[PDB]
């Protein structure tokens, strides 16, 4: 949608022209990452469930007052709500690393949160703790290749930098 | 609105999954051959300008009723009209073939397509025709088969190509009949 | 981020590098229109405030486009200019106009003859004919989308009707210069929670726009009409072909059984030849490609294809005395 | 557009007829009674964020589809569009309310809400069950039978105002349907 | 058996299906044009358009029959009843016998590339066995309506 | 002009959002592809006062009715005006092939084209039959290279079909 | 507007001289360290908030006279349109950097901005320490010299790119003084 090809045809046709040669230019472009974060993707889709093992007690960690009454995590089913908050961001973080571009991660994760979290009473200084905790967490050479890592990270901090 | 990367991330987007490593080789595939469909569509816009006049001649050659007073085709404001009629529909194929599916033709050049040219008076069949011209014109200048000119490529093969643009011009072959 | 006194960019005419901005808005115009005192008053630059101006050009440049918090950065910059001084609220109009958020919801959302019809409804209040159609289809083919947006802002129709400092709305004149041009503009302009968002193409004032014939619906007319106009129509009476026609604008019915295509058939007993209606004038469509080893040639059975009734004459014109 | 005084003054230009003396007395009980109109405003609106994400969230909580794929307040943004649309119904039944008869619900905000809710694809018992919460939120805060916040008024009787604004989340679940 | 023709032999006709009932309509009026004289059948701008209409239908009937290769669906859901409504419908028989026999002679040339405005670039041989078989289609929609 | 570096930061600006990450990924095309026109520049350069020689004269060697009198090119200094129209028109693909795009080929050669060789009286087929013999000169074993050679008759075709 | 590809070719019409082997070297020069540009933007836009919002905070706790009664950052208001004219500034070098040259920045940001900040009243000397700190930011990022984020790339040098960045945040400073 904000992808790579969606922005050159737009752009062919806000100008009402044909493919020329520096839109396909960019398409080019498509063929030296689609190595990079395509491997980059199976590797979030298989250990989808072990990071927010990781990250998802890690956000109660830091900030414990929010296991009280009259706040925003209640019990244990709204942690179990809680759990399902974040597993929905790593699915869109992994659905713009196969479209290449901030395509998914616009219009179903980051447009309306300020109004949603706002009136539901949700605080986004805990939302930023668990993508900064799964972005330094991030090693090298045992999770992944070197440039697979770069714009798996980049993404991390795009949905930090909507939220802060 | 959707390339061929987000057509597979919506419809894993209904059934909540993850894109996972088993229906990627049909996606990996595709980016395998990014420069066999990329030199493939500088084929269709190179003699862009030439395969539309001799669509639309080539349909008035075959009915020669339309340059007739009262044809469709007459008078020298419709048949520049007839001429980017028919030039719109090379170009909103252009964008689908780079993309990989028809999902920027079907919205935009061919949802309301049908009721403009009942209204206005556009024949059917002739605007079928004129279009079927463009179906084999299309295949040919990619399985390199065009008669008079040749273009220059690496060697090999293209046969999965012109079926996806032949596709797309009888797609607005069935939205217009 | 112009300058802080600017009344128009871009050089079109030789006379707006000597023009200055108006001091004032400018008046209504003075035929008489019985509906326009029935409807609310103007919002312009000097009455209102910023809260009143950013609502009424989210209700009727972005039509109800339902602006997150977040989401278009571009038109809160050209807001920050508004309030500045740098442009008037009619190049605040061309800038939201020329945004990517005006383009990522009707231009590549929408159709192309679909995206013409709501620019004359959110940029001047109204809807086109068929000659004012086909000369901004042209712009769209041979110039790109933004010299069709600076063709409505600095046309004559602009600058007399708002001028510098009034927000687009609809105008109701008295004396038009057609009486399809009035009953075509309420069509396409009704009240709350209308949102030309969904209704992925219109389909209505698609095809009554493209014949300077047929006049269309009168219930979408006595519909969006202002009230106290049009109670002593709507309890019962007319009121269910209101509630027809709003669950088949919405959901979009194409009209080419009622309205445009109009073929009187045979009656039902006097043929009997393949039984029953529902499978009467069905033939397959064969479509075969011959590259290779993939083809696909898939015969399909398509549906009533009806006589083009405008592609056969031709038929009883090209055969009149001769063949 | 109208009040409650000229609906009174639209009926009687109906009669080409004066208002005199025994229907102005309806209305001179609407005027002595005027300060229970103004607290009972004043009672939706202040305590009004709370009650419109209380609506749309026992909406949720008694149909689960809507947080589902394949939903309509699945996304985010269609979350955040939800929680807006049911705050404009709110702030419509309180300019009737205020006025004194539904004149301003029915034109500005009921006028064309069935047409874009089939076309955007909204459900409509699922709008009816936010707009019900909405009915019983109201009756209870100006009767202030709320149990979690307490106003401070005098005493007496405003179960009159609490059928009239039952009348006005009548006609909103009735021109959805 | 013989797969490839019979693919060549249904593109060659559904290509230029749209001059193939243009002609057989025109050339119908050019040997009686009684039928657009006032009174006649194919005379206003609806009853044309019914007309064009039925050479379409009865062309890509047996566009389906070669396709197919046998004359079963043709006999079954298009002439298993059209003699009987074309006399409830006043149609003459005289003139739908020489539409037919029009479509019939257009579609022999372009199987066997004997059509005089136009040369497909075919493969070389004889498609001539198949263009008796789609003459054997036309004579019986012909024996059908009369 | 139309460059793939100014149409993602001017498709950026309009809407009034930071370089994506996609954004990043059409330039990545231009770490791939430059190196393929960068050397169709010096063949070019090299050679460009003897293509316009060698085929400016081959539209007259096709029209012979250009030199009659009351005509096109009448006397010696309009044919010496038809040399210095052919050789701007190279020029200009010699800037599109180190920006990238058709950037200097549209506001500088094809905007005004249609107005001016009509009010002038030039007849637009003579061009575009001195620009389809500079086309059908290229051979990979001899001119340039084989993918230098495609791209650069992907240009001269633009400037047919901005006039056929 | 203009790139660095592009600003060759308008130093090269001038003469009506073709681009050659004589300063392509420059242009094959952008090319050759390409992807050390390419991280740069990477390590700007990315942390990028936190940027914007510490040097308008440094510039406050270095001149509390703002937040008196008639400072500029004195009300809710300002503080958000100064939040604002920060990260349109942010945008417009990084829309320089990505391109190689201040002809975006020059003619989208800076054509007027002297003369706006005149008749607001906004004081410039407070505007020049709000962008040094921005500089002194992006410099500690390209030569990756930041205490509280050590971000990690091919190690070497792009101690050329930490120039031409404060290239870039000084001409802002140039045409506001
Ligand atoms: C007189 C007023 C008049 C006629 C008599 C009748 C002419 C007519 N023409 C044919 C034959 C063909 N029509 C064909 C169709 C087409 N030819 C093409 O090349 C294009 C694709 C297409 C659309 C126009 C073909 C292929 C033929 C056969 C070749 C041939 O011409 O012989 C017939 C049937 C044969 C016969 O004469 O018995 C008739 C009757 N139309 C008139 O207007
Ligand atoms: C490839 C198609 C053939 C081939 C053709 C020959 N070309 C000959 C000369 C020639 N070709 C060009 C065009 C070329 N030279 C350039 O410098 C540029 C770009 C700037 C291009 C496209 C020119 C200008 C000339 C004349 C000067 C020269 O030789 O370079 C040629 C010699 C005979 C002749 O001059 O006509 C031949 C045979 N050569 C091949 O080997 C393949 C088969
Ligand atoms: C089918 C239409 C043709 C055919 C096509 C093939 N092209 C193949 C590879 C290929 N294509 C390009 C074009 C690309 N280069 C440019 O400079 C520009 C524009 C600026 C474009 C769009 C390139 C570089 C390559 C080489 C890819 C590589 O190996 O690095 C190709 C090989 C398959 C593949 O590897 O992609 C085929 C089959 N060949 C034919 O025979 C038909 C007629
Ligand atoms: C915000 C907390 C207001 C407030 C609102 C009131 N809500 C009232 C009733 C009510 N609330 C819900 C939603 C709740 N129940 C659930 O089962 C779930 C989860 C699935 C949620 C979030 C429902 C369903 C209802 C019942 C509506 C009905 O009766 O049909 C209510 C009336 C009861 C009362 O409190 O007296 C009010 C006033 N209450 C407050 O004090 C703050 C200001
Ligand atoms: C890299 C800096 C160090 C290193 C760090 C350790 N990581 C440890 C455990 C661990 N890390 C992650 C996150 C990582 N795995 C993923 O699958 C993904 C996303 C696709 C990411 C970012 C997880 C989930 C876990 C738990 C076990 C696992 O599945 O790997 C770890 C163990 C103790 C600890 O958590 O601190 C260390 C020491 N380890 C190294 O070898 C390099 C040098
Ligand atoms: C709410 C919990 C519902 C629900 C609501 C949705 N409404 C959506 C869009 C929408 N609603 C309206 C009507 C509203 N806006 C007005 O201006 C007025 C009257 C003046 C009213 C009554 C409009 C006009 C629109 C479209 C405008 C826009 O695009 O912002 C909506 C968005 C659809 C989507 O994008 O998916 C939703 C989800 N849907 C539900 O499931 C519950 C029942
Ligand atoms: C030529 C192959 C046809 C034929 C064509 C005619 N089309 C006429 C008008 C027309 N066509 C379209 C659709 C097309 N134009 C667009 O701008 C877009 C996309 C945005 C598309 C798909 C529209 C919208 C219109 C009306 C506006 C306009 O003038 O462009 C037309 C003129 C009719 C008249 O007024 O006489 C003709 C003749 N007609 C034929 O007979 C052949 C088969
Ligand atoms: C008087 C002898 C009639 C009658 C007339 C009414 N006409 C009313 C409004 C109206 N009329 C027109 C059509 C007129 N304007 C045009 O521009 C053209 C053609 C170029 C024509 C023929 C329009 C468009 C409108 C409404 C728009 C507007 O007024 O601005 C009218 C007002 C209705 C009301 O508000 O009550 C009346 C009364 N009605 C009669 O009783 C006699 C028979
Ligand atoms: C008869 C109407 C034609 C003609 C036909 C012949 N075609 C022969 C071989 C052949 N035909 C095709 C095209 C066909 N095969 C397909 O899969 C499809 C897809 C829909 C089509 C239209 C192919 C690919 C081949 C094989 C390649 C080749 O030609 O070598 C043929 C040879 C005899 C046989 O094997 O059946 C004949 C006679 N030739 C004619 O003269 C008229 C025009
Ligand atoms: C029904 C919702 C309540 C209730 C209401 C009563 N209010 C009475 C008198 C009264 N109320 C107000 C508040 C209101 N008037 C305003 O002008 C404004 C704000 C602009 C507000 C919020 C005022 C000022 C008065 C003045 C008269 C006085 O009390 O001295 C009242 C007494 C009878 C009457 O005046 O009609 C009642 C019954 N009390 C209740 O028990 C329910 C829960
Ligand atoms: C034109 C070459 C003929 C002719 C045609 C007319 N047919 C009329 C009505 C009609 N025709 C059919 C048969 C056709 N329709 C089918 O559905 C199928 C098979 C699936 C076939 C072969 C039917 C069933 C009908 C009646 C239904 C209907 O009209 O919609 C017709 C009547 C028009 C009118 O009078 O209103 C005409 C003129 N007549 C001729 O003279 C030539 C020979
Ligand atoms: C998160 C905040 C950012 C980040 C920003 C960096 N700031 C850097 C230097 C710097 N910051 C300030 C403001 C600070 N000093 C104060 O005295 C006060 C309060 C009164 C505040 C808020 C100043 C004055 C400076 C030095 C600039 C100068 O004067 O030249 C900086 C570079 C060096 C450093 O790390 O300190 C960065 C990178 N750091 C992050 O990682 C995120 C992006
Ligand atoms: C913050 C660190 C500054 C500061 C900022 C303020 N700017 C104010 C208003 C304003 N700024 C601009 C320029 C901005 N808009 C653009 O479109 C572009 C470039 C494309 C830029 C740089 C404009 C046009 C305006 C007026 C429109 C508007 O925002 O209202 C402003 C408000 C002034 C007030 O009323 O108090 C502030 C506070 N001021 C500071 O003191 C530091 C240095
Ligand atoms: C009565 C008038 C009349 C015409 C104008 C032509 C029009 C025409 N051309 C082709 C067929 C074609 N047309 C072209 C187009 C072109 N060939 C080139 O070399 C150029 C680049 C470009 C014209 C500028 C191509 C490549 C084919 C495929 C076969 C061929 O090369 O001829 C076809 C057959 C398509 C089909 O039905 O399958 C027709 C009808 N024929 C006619 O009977």
């Amino acid at each position: 949608m904000k992808s790579v090809i969606t922005t050159v045809v737009s752009a062919a046709d806000a100008a009402g022209r044909f493919p020329s040669n520096s839109d396909l230019e960019s398409i080019q472009g498509n063929i030296q990452r689609s190595a990079a974060r395509l491997e980059a993707a199976e590797k979030l889709a298989g250990n989808h469930e072990a990071v927010v093992k990781e990250a998802g007690d890690a956000c109660f960690a830091k900030y414990a007052y929010l296991k009280n009454p009259g706040e925003a995590g209640e019990n244990q089913e709204k942690i179990n709500k809680c759990y399902r908050d974040v597993d929905h961001y790593m699915r869109l973080v992994n659905y713009c690393l196969v479209v290449g571009g901030t395509g998914p991660l616009d219009e179903w994760g980051i447009a309306g949160a300020r109004e949603v979290y706002r009136t539901l009473n949700l605080p986004t200084s805990a939302y930023v703790a668990s993508i900064a905790y799964t972005r330094d967490r991030l090693c090298v050479p045992r999770d992944m290749s070197a440039q697979a890592g770069v714009e798996f990270s980049a993404y991390l901090d795009y949905l930090i930098n909507a939220l802060s | 609105m959707l390339d061929a990367f987000s057509r597979v991330v919506v419809n894993s987007d209904a059934k909540a999954a993850y894109v996972g490593g088993s229906d990627l080789q049909a996606l990996k595939s595709f980016i395998a051959d990014g420069n066999k469909r990329l030199d493939a569509v500088n084929s269709i816009v190179s003699n862009a300008s030439c395969m539309v006049s001799d669509a639309v001649s080539g349909m008035i050659c075959e009915n020669p009723g339309l340059i007739s007073p009262g044809g469709n085709c007459y008078t020298n404001r419709r048949m520049a009209a007839c001429l980017r009629d028919g030039e719109i529909i090379l170009r909103y194929v252009s964008y689908a073939l780079l993309a990989g599916d028809a999902s920027v033709l079907e919205d935009r050049c061919l949802n309301g397509l049908k009721e403009t040219y009942i209204a206005l008076g556009v024949p059917t069949n002739s605007s079928i025709r004129a279009v079927s011209i463009m179906k084999a014109q299309a295949v040919a200048f990619i399985t390199n088969t065009a008669t008079e000119r040749k273009m220059s490529f690496a060697a090999g093969d293209c046969t999965s190509l012109a079926s996806e643009v032949a596709s797309y011009f009888d797609r607005v072959g069935a939205a217009i009949s | 981020l112009t300058l802080p006194g600017t009344a128009e960019t871009n050089l079109a005419v030789p006379s707006n590098a000597v023009r200055k901005v108006q001091p004032y808005p400018i008046a209504k115009p003075p035929s008489y229109s019985s509906v326009d005192s029935l409807r609310p008053a103007r919002v312009s630059r000097m009455d209102a405030d910023w809260a009143t101006i950013y609502e009424q050009v989210r209700r009727q440049v972005m039509g109800n486009a339902y602006v997150m918090e977040g989401e278009a950065p571009d038109i809160d910059v050209a807001f920050s200019q508004l309030k500045g001084g740098n442009l008037t609220v009619r190049e605040f109009v061309r800038a939201v106009g020329k945004s990517a958020s005006y383009r990522t919801r009707f231009m590549e959302a929408k159709s192309s003859y679909n995206f013409v019809l709501l620019n004359f409804k959110h940029f001047l209040g109204r809807a086109p004919t068929q000659e004012e159609v086909s000369t901004h289809i042209q712009i769209l083919a041979t110039s790109g989308l933004e010299a069709e947006i600076d063709s409505y802002i600095d046309s004559d129709e602009y600058k007399a009707l708002f001028g510098d400092h009034v927000v687009p709305y609809v105008v109701y004149r008295g004396t038009y210069l057609s009486s399809e041009r009035f009953n075509r503009m309420v069509k396409a302009n009704p009240g709350g929670a209308t949102s030309d968002k969904a209704k992925s193409n219109l389909n209505m004032i698609a095809t009554v726009a493209a014949d300077l014939p047929t006049d269309a619906i009168d219930v979408m007319r006595g519909l969006p009409s202002p009230i106290t106009s049009e109670t002593l129509a709507f309890g019962t009476a007319y009121y269910w072909a209101k509630v027809e026609k709003e669950a088949s604008e919405g959901r979009s019915a194409s009209p080419i059984g009622e309205k445009i295509g109009k073929f009187d058939h045979a009656p039902i007993s006097t043929y009997t030849s393949l039984c029953s209606y529902d499978k009467v004038n069905k033939a397959p469509q064969i479509s075969v490609t011959n590259v290779g080893s993939d083809e696909h040639s898939y015969v399909s059975v398509t549906s009533k294809y009806i006589a083009p009734d405008m592609a056969a004459a031709a038929q009883m014109l090209a055969d009149c005395q001769k063949y």
